């Protein structure tokens, strides 16, 4: 559970701005190679419109649970995940994602 | 029969900054579903790195044509084979950052 859970942070455009190193033991990516890239680059084609929809809920509500989606792994194949996302607004400044890996 | 095709403009990073409305019939998205997003987000995982290196190269090619073939995810979530021919433009009265003009055609891979 805990060793399958990692955080990421995203700009409002969905780009990674930070990722736990734990994503390396789970999906193969190095956090540094993620930064600057949209989450979009990584979803399975069959999940993409759904994530766009969860995204819209996140922006209108401020927090949301993604429900189940696939991330293309660093060395081929897809890993299932469920994410809770939370918008950090200040005085939108970023999105915090708590990401739980459902599958190997 | 006309090939189906639309023009787009991107910044050097790949982000769509202009989309010709012929895109609806070509890939099924409205212009605004494309504007502001990187073209690499609509690209097949096996073709993403080619497309990123294509954008990197078109800017070193002195405004000449670079062409690339890749699979683009239509609004039906089908993979369409795309040929994108691109070249840079930079107004020589200025020293503004060049941008990238693309023409995007649905082609047969065969
Ligand atoms: N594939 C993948 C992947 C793997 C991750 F560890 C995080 C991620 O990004 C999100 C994964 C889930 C969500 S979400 O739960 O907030 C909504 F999009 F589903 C969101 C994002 C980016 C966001 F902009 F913050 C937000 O849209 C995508």
């Amino acid at each position: 559970l805990d060793s399958k859970t990692f955080l990421s942070e995203h700009s409002m455009d969905m780009k990674f701005t930070y990722c736990d190193d734990r994503i390396t033991e789970l999906i193969g990516y190095h956090p540094e190679e993620l930064l600057g890239r949209s989450a979009y680059e990584f979803y399975h084609a069959l999940d993409s419109e759904n994530m766009t929809k969860s995204h819209q809920n996140l922006c209108t509500k401020g927090q949301v649970v993604s429900g189940q989606y696939r991330m293309l792994a660093k060395h081929g194949g897809y890993v299932w995940l469920e994410t809770q996302g939370t918008v950090i607004y200040n005085p939108p400044q970023c999105i915090m994602c708590v990401n739980y890996v459902l599958s190997e | 029969c006309q090939p189906t095709r639309f023009i787009s403009r991107h910044n050097i990073e790949g982000i769509f900054t202009f989309v010709d409305h012929r895109c609806v019939a070509t890939v099924g998205y409205q212009p605004q579903e494309l504007l502001g997003k990187n073209i690499v987000e609509f690209c097949h995982p096996e073709d993403q790195q080619l497309l990123r290196d294509s954008f990197q190269q078109v800017v070193k090619l002195k405004g000449q044509v670079l062409s690339v073939m890749f699979r683009f995810r239509s609004k039906n979530q089908e993979w369409l084979w795309m040929r994108t021919s691109s070249f840079t433009f930079q107004n020589p009265y200025s020293d503004e950052i060049e941008y990238i003009i693309c023409t995007n055609t649905n082609v047969k891979n065969s």
